[PDB]
């Protein structure tokens, strides 16, 4: 209910403020704006409360402030280790609690980082129930964009693949997963698999066998 | 020291009812509000209610009015959210959250107990119509790996010998199949030569199912 | 059918000064050498007759007020004393007779989130008449700008946190205050000593 952008983004170095805007019942009528950061896959941090308390431990690179009915958040010298999720919550004059929609941090200038590509073949056990998942591990790379293409020796499929949207890992790269799932006859009846990931213009290609 | 541990979640039916609790260890439970505030799977944080520390202080989200209640046991350091009616848009991970400061004795303590710290992991809670599925596990040998197959719903967790080797594990984010299954692979990137003594186990647990299995994975 | 001081003086939680506990104690006999002669009080003040002397009197009732306060604060429980607790939230009277102990309550009252339970009233538009207790939260009118119940400049909420933590300096530190009164007014005596 209160309004936050949903993306910003700064140079390291450089100062960054994100806003939240309320109400006179809210942010406007009271001294308890809190804020949080949330890192993937983790539980959110409370950062600021009071409106520009900042808890002990937190950096002070992080500072809250208030003016009219919008609560600000700002961050002194960006660090690539501040990107995540930021939330600014406020009491209510019914004396509930409100988040904002939250604001995703982007630092730019990272470095771009090729993929770490990872193929495996189906399993024996797998085989044995009569079925062949060809799994393809796309790891440590950035920007968080890639395309998988798979090949059938030297032919293309299109047929039994499913490949996922890139996920943020703790490090700021990303990482991805596609799966290719074949007969054991078709896996049998081929020279090669190969797994191939195009990422900003340059492709790996890994390959398995049948074995 | 300090400890939130929240667990209740799962798979629920359309219009069926679910009980969350969560448990605290490390402070005086008596003492302070306690908060569940919860997020939609790539969504926002939504606040849904907080307590007081009698139980007659209570505040509910608009949202979520008329279909919660909390409720708080304080001999057993233990806050509840009974969930009614569940609809699908009710599918979140809901975190049990402690108010940083202790202001549980007042009805004005609202006041001073709106900042939250510390913060439980959360509970998956999917509200479907669809069943539960339960995971094939099969082992990614040579980079080791466990393939955790056609599950429903999310989620699964994944551990090397109980949990004891953490150094080179990277549990991959499960793909969405257009069955409207769940997979995912775990890897973990080993030293080649400790590939042939050493021993690895995949841990899965997959609790909508009650799904707990052990894969041993070796090269061939 | 002794006069339960434990349950004030022991009690696990105490009342905030603008909303302060009062305990009448009546129809008991009072054994005043439990607390009197105790190491326990850090500060203990009688200001009508001694405590030593206590168990010779007899009243009609006694009241135990208890509250928790500052360190830097204690000072004002006293008859004539004048700042925000004295006058805006417990004020005794100059004609006062009775008792006043306090004593440190830093490992029971303070947190390290801070302890935001126990709170005092800092806005009031006239002083407190002699044990009046003001438990309103009305929005205080600071200016010539009116608050019609809502909260902005000058128009402030009455009451404030203490914050307590357990870091802050002795005079920051929260002190539990009980004060006993004797009342010695047209009807019997209904307490008493041994
Ligand atoms: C309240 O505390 C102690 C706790 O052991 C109890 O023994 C005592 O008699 C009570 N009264 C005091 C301390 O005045």
């Amino acid at each position: 209910a209160l309004t936050q952008p949903a993306s910003v983004s700064g140079s390291p170095g450089q100062s960054i403020t994100i806003s939240c805007t309320g109400t006179s019942s809210d942010v406007g009528g009271y001294n308890y704006v809190s804020w949080y950061q949330q890192h993937p896959g983790k539980a959110p941090k409370l950062m600021i409360y009071e409106v520009s308390n900042r808890p002990s431990g937190v950096s002070n690179r992080f500072s809250g402030s208030k003016s009219g009915n919008t609560a600000s958040l700002t961050i002194s010298g960006l660090q690539a280790e501040d990107e995540a999720d930021y939330y600014c919550s406020s009491y209510t004059s019914s004396s509930n609690v409100v988040f904002g929609g939250g604001t995703m941090l982007t630092v730019l200038g990272q470095p771009k980082a090729a993929p770490s590509v990872t193929l495996f073949p189906p399993s024996s056990e797998e085989l044995q129930a009569n079925k062949a998942t060809l799994v393809c591990l796309i790891s440590d790379f950035y920007p968080g964009a890639v395309t998988v293409a798979w090949k059938a020796d030297s032919s293309p499929v299109k047929a039994g693949v499913e490949t996922t949207t890139p996920s943020k890992q703790s490090n700021n790269k990303y990482a991805a997963s596609s799966y290719l799932s074949l007969t054991p006859e078709q896996w049998k009846s081929h020279r090669s698999y190969s797994c191939q990931v195009t990422h900003e213009g340059s492709t790996v290609e890994k390959t398995v066998a049948p074995t | 020291q300090v400890q939130l541990v929240e667990s209740g979640g799962g798979l629920v039916k359309p219009g069926g009812s679910l009980r969350l609790s969560c448990a605290a260890s490390g402070f005086t439970f008596s003492d302070y509000y306690m908060t569940w505030i919860r997020q939609a799977p790539g969504k926002g944080l939504e606040w849904v209610s907080y307590i007081s520390s009698s139980g007659s202080t209570i505040y509910y989200a608009d949202s979520v009015k008329g279909r919660f209640t909390i409720s708080r046991d304080n001999a057993k350091n233990s806050l509840y959210l009974q969930m009614n009616s569940l609809r699908a848009e009710d599918t979140a991970v809901y975190y049990c959250a402690r108010a940083r400061g202790s202001s549980g004795w007042y009805r004005i303590g609202t006041r001073w107990g709106n900042w939250f710290d510390p913060w439980g992991q959360g509970t998956l809670v999917t509200v479907s119509s669809a069943s539960t599925k339960g995971p094939s596990v099969f082992p990614l040998a040579p980079a080791l790996g466990c393939l955790v197959k056609d599950y429903f719903p999310e989620p699964v967790t994944v551990s090397w010998n109980s949990g004891a080797l953490t150094s080179g594990v990277h549990t991959f984010p499960a793909v969405l199949q257009s069955s409207g299954l769940y997979s995912l692979s775990s890897v973990v990137t080993v030293p080649s030569s400790s590939l042939g003594t050493q021993t690895y186990i995949c841990n899965v647990n997959h609790k909508p199912s009650n799904t707990k299995v052990d894969k041993k994975v070796e090269p061939k | 059918n002794l006069c339960p001081f434990g349950e004030v003086f022991n009690a696990t939680r105490f009342a905030s000064v603008y909303a302060w506990n009062r305990k009448r104690i009546s129809n008991c006999v009072a054994d005043y050498s439990v607390l009197y002669n105790s190491a326990s009080f850090s500060t203990f003040k009688c200001y009508g007759v001694s405590p030593t002397k206590l168990n010779d009197l007899c009243f009609t009732n006694v009241y135990a007020d208890s509250f928790v306060i500052r360190g830097d604060e204690v000072r004002q429980i006293a008859p004539g004393q004048t700042g925000k607790i004295a006058d805006y939230n417990y004020k005794l009277p100059d004609d006062f007779t009775g008792c006043v102990i306090a004593w440190n309550s830093n490992n029971l009252d303070s947190k390290v989130g801070g302890n935001y339970n126990y709170l005092y009233r800092l806005f009031r538009k006239s002083n407190l008449k002699p044990f009046e207790r003001d438990i309103s939260t009305e929005i205080y009118q600071a200016g010539s700008t009116p608050c019609n119940g809502v909260e902005g400049f000058n128009c402030y909420f009455p009451l404030q946190s203490y914050g307590f933590q357990p870091t802050n300096g002795v005079g920051y530190q929260p002190y539990r205050v009980v004060v006993l009164s004797f009342e010695l007014l047209h009807a019997p005596a209904t307490v008493c000593g041994p």
